[PDB]
RNA sequence: GCCUAGACCGAGGACUGCGGUUUUUACCUAGGAUGUUGGCAUAAUGAUCUUAAGUCGCCCGUCUUGAAACACGGACCAAGGA
RNA sequence: UUGCUUAAUUGAACGUGGACAAUUGAAUGAAGAGCUUUUAGUGGGCCAUUUUUGGUAAGCAGAACUGGCGAUGCGGGAUGA
RNA sequence: AGCGUGCUACUUAUACUUCACCGUGAUUGCUGUUUUGACGCUUUCACGAGUAGGCAGGCGUGGAGGUCAGUGACGAAGCCUU
């Protein structure tokens, strides 16, 4: 629920020399539209030599998942900043939406690399259509034949402070 | 909390009543407070505030200043109003027939007004015969002619009177007043 | 004597108010028709923008909405430790206490003004219902330097009637559609004195809305904040 | 002597806004909108999905 | 010890511009100044006579007096909690007309012309300047301008 | 032993802004002190002649 | 638009205003609380004193950028004291 | 108008008379503006972010702008100008 | 119950909102009913930190002019006292 995927379309303000400026689109993963347009201007100012004051947002639109109940494996390409430099990396996630995999990626780079949201650029998110496009074993092990596994040591969550029967963990 | 844009609890800084304890002045103030409250004639509000003034803010008005006020074009028949004392002026060659309303008349001023067939009346009589102040002319005395005012704002090149108890060649005419004694400011 | 005079005076009052009510009945018709006309033009404006967006999708185009003309600015910072220039700016916006809110017409001049006060205010674009709720519940008028509740249309008409503002709905219309006399209507409105939000703020206020704080421009979410605070 | 909220007190609401009676009686708050079922995005605009 | 002479700290402010040394072009001496003109003060380092003090370098004031070779300019200077009216005699090499004033007079002329036009035409014209407004609505075609997608690029070194 | 603070401008603008910083007041007629003496001398005679001409014209 | 669960408050003191329902110089929820019932007046009710509990509370005066200070005066009380 | 200035009937400064009136010529604000007298205490400061000098450095010494403490309790940082 | 990150609810300042009361500053009105209080009465709004320091309104003590034809040996003054 943290994030949505938006398209943001913008251009330069029309002038006499350039009456029909080119339209540029970006795919932005943001909590809301304010942050979405902010990210769009951030990236346009880094790539091209355009500022917010001389441009305008043309369109902001939710991009919904095509198949929100189909299990997918995603590849994500990232540029992130560590404490000591700038690095590119590629990771894989399993989810039913692109936004879900992106939220997991943000949690994952927070957990393993101490990489905050401000320190990550999402280069590309791709649905991996073939089992041969899946590279990482930590997701590849969930794509095997007749997958099954137990859940040992079930801890039941009680509504009372004191229990009159011995604890059990069967399941 | 408040980010105050102005100073809090500031008294207006204008006198709202006479400091005087005279009961008859307070009777006059009562009359003109009613008049200013019930008539919307600017003359009555002006007269009300004037009754509050201190002594130095009510300089005496000479009969010569009154007669010069009566020589204005169309003012010969006005009722001259002084909120204060009207004094006599022996430099005056002649005085006309006029109606003067004042708080106080010196003996010579009253004699001169009456001898020329005029009328020297009080402010309650004026209120009775001109409740809106019709055909009146307010005359005020010279505020800055006071001797104390000579010494206000004294400083280098200000050209004001020094505060001094004796006057003479030995009293503050040397260094600082003369280029032959150093400098002159 | 006292009992007969009051009965004689009461029937004088009753006869006199029988005539005023007739004269007031015609004026209430005028404000009724104005509010009916305002409601029509609000709906017509909404449907036309929807139609123009739908037509742009068909004709392979993009419809860009008109930029907002109005903001509502809430001071969410206390009065201590403010640098001189934003302090002066906040004073000039009549934002001299925490949780005070004002309506500002957007131009380059006012935009740079609000730019200076950005880390001390929360602002955005108020909807029609938000304006109506603010004016109805916490609407007060500046009458002779006094905060006066806008409890009768006579109060509004005696102070803004010369600008053709005769009722609370005229005032709301003049604010929402930034009219020719936005200046007088908005300055007549006393700064709105809001409560703290029911539900609180985000964990930390004093950083921009974009970075998870509460300050700056939030652009439609000012309405949710005002619903919390109004 | 007492400020009464028009959003709560109906009498104060009608004292300030006479049109509130017409708005309620005409069900303006839940008014239907007559129009046709259309899908104006089915062409190029579907580039929201991929460029 | 400390040094606070008349021209202290003027090492660069009173230098001549690069490749702009030497004789004064005569247009400086042909300008006409009148009492009430608004002038900019700029010390010329080659003219040691009738110079401003370094305080008045870059300030703008009113001409109040006109002499053989110089003008008197009125400047307001902050001294503590108030301004002091200052009067400086400046040779015309250190003075120049201010341009914003000529623009404002242009506006006064244009405004009178427009008001006379509207008067003689039967309509009314609004003559106050306005700050930039928010833009209105607009419809953007995609004829030859299909929106083009951009993505953030990967890190690279160029050493 | 008596070393103390030498100088600071701290709090000085705060004091100046309590009652300032007041602009000096402007008048329709400025003082003609410091104006060129030759101009001032002739300006006396021009104003004097204007008063006489206007008084004569008002007379007739 | 409607239904529904709690809390705190009741300033003012003939009438006068704005609106509403119109059935009507009438009535209203509309310029600030009233109705009704029980108990008590040998009393519940309130206030103070002592004490227990919970929580917080360093010694005043002074010089000082900074005092509870391991800075100075002060054992206590009356009367005098600038 | 002038005794200044021009070869001059050219100018300069200040004017008479006539024309332009609420969009009187950007915004926002304005418990209103302006003026005067008189007198207290103070004239050891210190701290924080940023800029910055001497010094290996210092809870060191010295400047700049601002906000503070001093002169101030209150909620939080256990405790603390 | 550690570290990085996201979320939902919840806790409570002399701050914010509404209300009561005190004071200060302003503000509405008040004479054929002003009538023995107009230095009064009355309508409304905003505000309230403070050393050094300034000013204002008050409390208390010895003695003096005037007044209460004041209290008092049937107990003044003083002193002690949930
Ligand atoms: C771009 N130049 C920056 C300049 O903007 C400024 O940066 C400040 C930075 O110093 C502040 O940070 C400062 O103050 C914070 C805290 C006390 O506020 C401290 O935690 C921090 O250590 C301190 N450096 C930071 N909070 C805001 C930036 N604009 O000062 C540093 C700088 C390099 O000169």
């Amino acid at each position: 629920s943290r994030l949505n995927e938006y398209q943001v379309i913008g251009r330069n303000l029309p002038t006499e020399s350039v009456p029909e400026p080119k339209l540029f689109r970006m795919r932005i993963f943001a909590p809301n539209t304010v942050v979405a347009k902010s990210r769009y201007w951030y990236f346009l100012q880094k790539l091209h030599k355009v500022k917010k004051a001389s441009g305008e947002i043309v369109s902001v639109n939710i991009i919904s998942e095509a198949k929100p109940t189909k299990v997918k494996t995603f590849g994500i390409w990232l540029r992130y900043e560590s404490r000591s430099g700038i690095h590119n990396m590629y990771k894989e996630y399993r989810d039913v939406t692109r936004v879900g995999a992106v939220e997991t990626m943000y949690q994952d780079l927070a957990a393993r690399h101490r990489a905050r949201f401000r320190s990550i650029h999402i280069l590309k998110v791709v649905e991996l259509e073939k089992t041969d496009d899946v590279k990482r074993q930590y997701v590849k092990q969930f794509l095997t034949k007749d997958l099954k596994f137990p859940l040992p040591h079930r801890v039941q969550k009680s509504k009372k402070l004191f229990q009159a029967t011995a604890p059990t963990t069967f399941y | 909390g408040r980010d105050h844009t102005s100073k809090q609890h500031v008294r207006s800084g204008h006198r709202t009543a006479p400091k005087s304890d005279n009961v008859y002045l307070q009777l006059l103030v009562k009359l003109y407070s009613f008049l200013a409250r019930r008539t919307d004639a600017p003359f009555n509000k002006v007269i009300l505030k004037s009754l509050f003034l201190s002594k130095i803010n009510r300089p005496p008005v000479s009969v010569s200043r009154i007669s010069r006020a009566l020589k204005q074009k169309g003012a010969a028949e006005k009722t001259i109003v002084v909120v204060g004392t009207v004094t006599d002026d022996n430099r005056l060659l002649e005085f006309p027939k006029a109606t003067i309303a004042a708080l106080r008349f010196t003996a010579g001023a009253k004699d001169r007004i009456l001898k020329n067939g005029g009328e020297a009346i009080t402010l309650d009589q004026l209120a009775l015969r001109a409740p809106k102040g019709q055909n009146t002319l307010i005359v005020r005395g010279p505020r800055n002619s006071r001797e104390a005012v000579r010494h206000f704002g004294f400083g280098p090149h200000k050209g004001k009177a020094p505060r001094i108890l004796s006057k003479g060649r030995k009293f503050e005419r040397a260094r600082g007043r003369r280029r032959s004694r150093g400098f002159k400011v | 004597k006292k009992e007969k005079a009051q009965q004689k005076t009461a029937e004088e009052r009753a006869a006199a108010k029988k005539v005023r009510k007739a004269a007031n009945k015609e004026k209430r018709k005028v404000i009724f028709d104005r509010a009916a006309a305002y409601q029509k033009e609000y709906t017509e404006a909404e449907r036309s923008v929807i139609k123009a967006k739908r037509d742009a999708k068909a004709s392979n185009s993009y419809y860009v909405d008109a930029q907002p003309k109005l903001v509502f600015v809430v001071r969410i910072k206390g009065i201590n430790k403010i640098p001189p220039k934003p302090r002066k700016v906040l004073q000039l916006l009549r934002l001299t206490q925490i949780n005070a809110g004002v309506f500002v017409r957007l131009t380059k001049a006012t935009s740079e003004l609000i730019k200076l006060a950005e880390p001390y205010v929360a602002y955005g674009y108020p909807s029609l219902s938000t304006i109506r709720q603010l004016v109805y519940k916490r609407g007060f008028g500046k009458v002779n330097k006094q905060r006066i509740a806008l409890s009768d249309n006579a109060i509004i008409e005696a102070n803004l009637g010369k600008f053709n503002i005769l009722s609370i709905e005229d005032l709301i219309h003049e604010i929402y559609t930034v009219g020719p006399n936005f200046k007088q209507v908005s300055n007549f409105l006393w700064p709105f004195k809001l409560s703290n939000p029911n539900g609180g703020f985000r964990a930390r206020k004093f950083q921009h809305f974009i970075q998870g704080g509460d300050t700056g421009n939030r652009e439609q979410f000012i309405n949710a904040l005002v619903k919390q605070m109004n | 002597v007492l400020k009464k909220n028009p959003l709560k007190n109906k009498q104060v609401l009608l004292r300030l806004n006479p049109y509130a009676k017409a708005y309620a009686a005409e069900k303006v708050g839940s008014a239907k909108v007559e129009q046709a079922k259309v899908k104006p995005s089915k062409g190029q605009f579907a580039e929201v999905l991929k460029n | 010890g400390k040094s606070r002479g008349y021209r202290s700290g003027t090492r660069y402010a009173f230098q001549r511009d690069f490749k702009k040394h030497g004789a004064i072009p005569l247009s400086t001496y042909l300008k006409v100044y009148k009492v009430g003109d608004i002038v900019d003060i700029k010390a010329n380092g080659s003219i040691q006579k009738g110079m401003p003090h370094k305080y008045y370098h870059g300030k703008t004031g009113i001409v109040y007096n006109v002499t053989k070779s110089s003008v008197g300019v009125i400047i307001n200077k902050v001294v503590g909690n108030r301004y002091i009216e200052k009067r400086v005699n400046l040779r015309v090499e250190h003075v120049k007309h201010s341009a914003c004033r000529q623009e404002f007079l242009n506006r006064v002329k244009s405004n009178a012309a427009k008001k006379r036009e509207a008067k003689a035409n039967g309509e009314t014209v609004y003559l106050k300047r306005q700050a930039a407004k928010p833009r209105g609505s607009r419809i953007i075609s995609t004829e030859g301008n299909i929106p083009q997608t951009l993505a953030p690029v990967a890190y690279e070194t160029f050493i | 032993m008596a070393k103390s603070k030498n100088h600071t401008a701290h709090n000085q603008t705060r004091k100046a802004h309590r009652n300032g910083i007041k602009k000096p007041k402007t008048y329709k007629y400025p003082s003609l002190k410091g104006v060129d003496a030759k101009f001032k001398r002739n300006h006396r005679y021009a104003l004097h002649g204007t008063a006489k001409a206007l008084a004569k014209a008002r007379a007739e």
